[PDB]
RNA sequence: GCUAAACCUAGCCCCAAACCCACUCCACCUUACUACCAGACAACCUUAGCCAAACCAUUUACCCAAAUAAAGUAUAGGCGAU
RNA sequence: AGCUACCUAAGAACAGCUAAAAGAGCACACCCGUCUAUGUAGCAAAAUAGUGGGAAGAUUUAUAGGUAGAGGCGACAAACCU
RNA sequence: UCCUCCGCAUAAGCCUGCGUCAGAUUAAAACGAACUGACAAUUAACAGCCCAAUAUCUACAAUCAACCAACAAGUCAUUAUUACCCUCACUGUCAACCCAACACAGGCAUGCUCAUAAGGAAAGGUUAAAAAAAGUAAAAGGAACUCGGCAAAUCUUACCCCGC
């Protein structure tokens, strides 16, 4: 049995949703914005 | 005869003979000035110039002076949507001369006056494509884009 | 192509969420 | 001097070194030729 | 001539010509030898003619006038092959009861493999041919191992193609659930 | 991207097909039929792996032992080199010892 | 950088190789001193071509004819035909032998005749 | 000849026109269309034939079959299960429509009772004199197969002989004397060749 | 709004069962795929090493003909690793 | 061993001037690669421009063949063997 | 107008790779086309592909081969008897081309041409900054430069170390 993850898409969104108002890249680049937001919390 | 074994022969044997030749030639108009008594041929690789010239006395009754041959590459250049070559087959080229001042030139196998056919053809299709566009007429221009089926 | 339901039907949700928003109902 | 062009090309040299012939006059010759047959090679050899 | 190498005048650049059908291996096999060698040649020069006549239809770019009569001709000269053979097979059969016309044997070649050898022709004996004698008609033991791989990979490919079949069957069903009868 | 953009076919399940329905009959083969067959008998499958239970090593022992004698050339060495690898594995290398 | 998957034909290679190998013609004499060629005349195939004068059998056949069913002859059939009703009439007429099976046919041996049917020794 | 890939689909334009050469290009691989397997045997739809269209549009109608694709189980039924399409288009003109017909499953027709003209189910079976036949099964009425112009394109009874077709009577003459010679020792015979030398034994290996 | 995105088939995997094995004509061991000439050469012969022993030097499991059990027992071993 | 090292078979090239004897000098073709600049993902995975060494000899060079990695080959640079 | 580095041919290699027609696919730019589809083509006298047996014969280079002088001592030759009445097959023949990943300033044997009768184009347009590259000219001085006269210019003297 091969398990893929396949609701990635929304797991993306629970951070980017938080970087929207951010700007740059980091608003939308989930490998910059996941470290802004932290900080931004 | 091609794709055939032939029975070997020893000093003193009999004549090969053959019967039923499976050797089949097309006479081909030349893509280049030739002289008047020369006629062109593409014939089967494994076939000589002695059999040309035995092949068209004995079959066609030809008298024939000169025969000449030579091996035409075919182009290996095109490529398939695999990128594998297509090869265009090889073919040989024989160039036979008449013997007794005879002269030869390549008739005209498809004369437009024999290919229009004074009788004519009622497809009901054809017909109706050819009247439907002769009888709608185009757009007027003081018209401005109305459509025109409106009486009113 | 994934296996799986939940996924897709969770993606058709925020898909007809979106439509609405661009074209609000009267 | 500038490399690359070791490739001198003799159709005597390849057909004699890399050839079919070649290849069945030895036992490892013959081993090369049923390697590339249970491959499914097209070319068994030059 | 060479006036036989075309067609007849009057059809030239007719958009069809009518012909018959092909000669059949029944209607041949009613008709003697001598008269199958004459109708060959007969068929020989319409082949030749036809075949003149798509060379020149690509030569000058237009179709083929009635191209099924090419295939007709191709088949009543395979037909009139065929009959012949017939002929000759069966008195072959009676008088040296031989089932094929030229001498070979089952052989395994250098590569282990089983392999009909059609013989040749020759002038000396066979332990006097250096050339014959340079092939080798027997495989070592070193073969052995390729010819188990070869039918292995035999076996892969077969056990495959099975294997879909019974799959492509069970799709079948899904979709026409009424087949089960 | 990732994630399609329609909902796939609807998943039908008969559950009372007859594989269903039947599932777990004879189970109790030998408690119930005098024990003249255990229920091991029914499980069908690999000639090695009837009625028995291994680790990947173990297991890959057992089927070169039953029908190494019988597997194909290209197979069998992919089996020896597994079961060297695995002696490896779990003889020399983890964090017990 | 040769390339290994187009043919080998007598148009590759040095000027040896492409005066050796041919395309399948089969020769018809050899070659002497001073690469003089020698044609024998028994080697060249001779067409023999029948006379087609008053002959009723024409590249195709009439439409308008019946179907008949295909059946391929057999070595039975052509003993029926042939050999058969020789027999037939002297085993009647009460003088029948094994030695006379070369009257009605039979070939012991293909050796001696000019067509020989085994091996084949003539052309199509 | 015939160059057809594996799961070539086998659509309304014959294989080979320009139409499919454009829609099923050498390269082309489509899903495979899966079709019910008919036996030869078992079909019994043949052009000619009048059936009665039991789904879509034109339900309940009856026609005739103009073409049948044995590799879709299809039935084209002339002018009906119709839509409609521009034909002879070019940029200056939008062309001519005409009705276009769609192909149906043979389970969406039936074959109709000659007698009374109503969709009818049918079984092969043998007549006394052994001919396979169609039976409608309620009213037991043999439905004949339908005469349709052959392939060839050839009406034997307008068929006049042309100057390079073979009578009947020279066709059908037998001049075949069964006899224990070859074609090449019988024609040498009849032309008169003579040859005296005699072959000499080879080797064969 | 572009570039793109999305898809369900092609087939494949592991078992079971069953031993396995091709063929038109022509060509192909010489420079394979080359119609046709004086030759005569002929097959067998211990796997090694990585690696483990925390180096390494003796030593270090590798289907060999019934699943289980006897048993990791007798026994072998720089009596160490195994 | 189609590059390269060495070898085998049978080939090829070497103007003009000096001396007329030449592993002699000057100097083309040709072989080599001293020095400088340029170039440094270049025209080039070693080149270009100029300047240089040799150029009837232990010369240069086309063709086919030979020696194979526990090895070959080497006017020993631990060179060279795609 | 200006180049000529060449050029033509053979060998080797390559294998249809700027011929026609039809396509607007494209040449490190560009609608001609080397890219696409179709259709054509190289014709033997040149060249390749050779030879009946057995025995027997073959001391005396080449270099204008004549004087002359050599060493490293050399590419070219038969007869005897037997056998042998036959004839012109087969294959190479195209190109703007090969080895270098390239339409690569590199590699590449021989004949002829010795500067051309053959073959070619250094500048897409403009401007005329710096720095950089390749050249030309330079007052007076003339190695004061520099590790060193490197480079350039001119064109020469003497000596030492090492290795004949
Ligand atoms: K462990
Ligand atoms: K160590
Ligand atoms: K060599
Ligand atoms: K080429
Ligand atoms: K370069
Ligand atoms: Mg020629
Ligand atoms: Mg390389
Ligand atoms: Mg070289
Ligand atoms: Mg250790
Ligand atoms: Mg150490
Ligand atoms: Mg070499
Ligand atoms: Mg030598
Ligand atoms: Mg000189
Ligand atoms: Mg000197
Ligand atoms: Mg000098
Ligand atoms: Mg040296
Ligand atoms: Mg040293
Ligand atoms: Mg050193
Ligand atoms: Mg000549
Ligand atoms: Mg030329
Ligand atoms: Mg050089
Ligand atoms: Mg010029
Ligand atoms: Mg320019
Ligand atoms: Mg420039
Ligand atoms: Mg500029
Ligand atoms: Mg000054
Ligand atoms: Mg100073
Ligand atoms: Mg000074
Ligand atoms: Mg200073
Ligand atoms: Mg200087
Ligand atoms: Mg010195």
């Amino acid at each position: 049995l091969r398990n893929r993850v396949t609701d990635r898409y929304f797991r993306i969104q629970e951070v980017l949703k938080h970087a929207r108002h951010f700007r740059g890249r980091k608003n939308r680049c989930y490998r910059l914005a996941v470290r802004t937001v932290i900080r931004a919390f | 005869a091609r794709n055939v074994v032939y029975p070997l022969y020893r000093l003193g044997g009999p004549q090969l003979r053959v019967f039923r030749t499976n050797f089949f030639i097309q006479l081909v108009r030349p893509g280049v000035a030739q002289p008047e008594d020369t006629v062109q041929f593409r014939i089967p690789m494994e076939m000589t110039r002695v059999d040309l010239r035995n092949y068209l006395e004995g079959i066609y009754n030809v008298p024939v002076a000169a025969v000449r041959t030579r091996v035409q590459h075919g182009s290996n250049k095109r490529r398939d949507h695999r990128n594998v070559r297509i090869k265009k087959p090889d073919y040989k080229v024989a160039y036979v001369q008449l013997a007794h001042g005879q002269t030869f030139t390549f008739p005209d196998l498809f004369p437009e006056k024999d290919e229009s056919p004074e009788g004519s053809a009622a497809d009901d299709l054809y017909s109706m494509l050819e009247e439907e566009r002769q009888q709608r007429q185009s757009s007027d221009p003081r018209r401005g884009g109305v459509p025109s089926w409106f009486g009113l | 192509v994934k296996k799986g339901f939940r996924a897709a039907f969770r993606f058709q949700k925020e898909l007809e969420r979106q439509r609405l928003l661009r074209c609000p109902p009267p | 001097k500038a490399r690359g062009n070791e490739y001198q090309p003799s159709n005597i040299k390849r057909k004699n070194k890399h050839g079919w012939v070649r290849r069945l006059s030895t036992p490892a010759g013959v081993q090369v030729i049923l390697r590339r047959m249970l491959k499914g090679r097209k070319s068994l050899s030059h | 001539g060479l006036e036989e190498f075309f067609d007849d005048p009057k059809n030239w650049g007719q958009e069809k010509v009518k012909s018959g059908a092909a000669w059949t291996c029944q209607q041949l096999r009613n008709k003697s030898n001598e008269d199958l060698h004459k109708l060959w040649y007969v068929l020989l020069k319409e082949r030749n003619m036809l075949l003149t006549l798509e060379q020149e239809a690509k030569r000058q770019r237009l179709p083929m006038p009635s191209p099924e009569r090419l295939d007709k001709v191709v088949d009543s000269m395979d037909a009139l092959d065929k009959v012949v053979q017939e002929r000759e097979d069966a008195l072959r059969l009676l008088q040296t009861g031989q089932e094929r016309a030229r001498p070979g044997a089952w052989r395994r070649d250098i590569f282990g493999r089983i392999i009909w050898h059609k013989f040749k022709q020759w002038v000396i004996p066979w332990h006097l041919n250096k050339r014959y004698n340079r092939k080798r008609f027997f495989a070592l033991p070193y073969v052995d191992h390729f010819l188990r791989l070869e039918r292995e990979k035999r076996a892969r490919i077969k056990a495959r193609k099975e294997n879909l079949e019974r799959k492509k069957a069970k799709i079948l069903l899904k979709k026409f659930p009424h087949l089960a009868e | 991207i990732g994630i399609r953009l329609t909902l796939p076919p609807p998943k039908v399940v008969d559950r009372w097909n007859e594989k269903r329905a039947m599932f777990g009959v004879y189970d109790n083969i030998g408690i119930l039929g005098n024990f003249e067959k255990h229920p091991k008998e029914l499980i069908r499958g690999p000639i090695w792996l009837r009625g028995w239970k291994g680790n990947e090593l173990q297991r890959c022992i057992r089927k070169r032992k039953m029908v190494g004698s019988r597997m194909f050339a290209d197979d069998l060495h992919n089996l020896n080199k597994r079961i060297r690898y695995l002696y490896k594995h779990f003889n020399r290398h983890g964090k017990f010892r | 950088g040769a390339d290994r998957m187009s043919k080998w034909t007598s148009k590759r290679g040095p000027r040896s190789f492409r005066g050796r190998k041919g395309r399948g013609a089969k020769g018809i004499g050899f070659l002497t001193s001073g690469w003089r060629f020698v044609q024998i005349k028994e080697m060249v195939p001779e067409f023999v071509v029948p006379d087609l004068t008053g002959f009723k059998l024409k590249p195709y056949v009439s439409y308008l004819a019946p179907e008949s069913e295909e059946t391929p002859l057999t070595a039975a059939q052509l003993f029926s035909e042939a050999v058969a009703p020789a027999i037939e009439k002297d085993f009647k007429d009460g003088t029948f032998d094994p030695d006379n099976l070369e009257k009605y046919g039979f070939e012991p041996t293909q050796e001696g005749k000019l067509f020989q049917l085994y091996p084949r020794n003539f052309l199509r | 000849k015939v160059t057809l890939p594996p799961h070539y689909r086998y659509g309304m334009s014959p294989p080979g026109s320009v139409a499919d050469k454009r829609k099923n290009p050498p390269w082309i691989r489509r899903r495979p269309v899966v079709v019910e397997p008919i036996s030869d045997e078992d079909w019994y739809l043949f052009c000619g034939d009048t059936v009665e269209i039991l789904e879509g549009k034109d339900a309940g109608k009856q026609g005739k079959v103009v073409q049948v694709i044995r590799q879709r189980n299809w039935v084209v039924v002339g002018g009906l299960n119709t839509h409609y399409r521009y034909i002879g288009k070019t940029m200056d003109y939008r062309g001519t429509m005409i009705p276009s017909e769609a192909p149906l499953l043979h389970r969406q027709v039936k074959l109709v009772d000659p007698m009374d003209r109503k969709p009818t189910e049918i079984e092969w079976r043998f007549t006394e004199a052994g001919e396979r036949v169609r039976v409608s099964t309620r009213s037991g009425r043999i439905i004949p197969k339908p005469e349709f112009p052959r392939a060839d394109g050839i009406v034997p009874e307008t068929w006049i002989d042309g100057p390079k077709d073979t009578s009947v009577e020279d066709a059908l003459e037998r001049t075949y004397v069964p006899c224990l010679k070859t074609l090449q020792e019988e024609v040498m015979e009849a032309m008169g060749i003579k040859e005296t030398r005699k072959y000499k034994k080879v080797y064969w290996y």
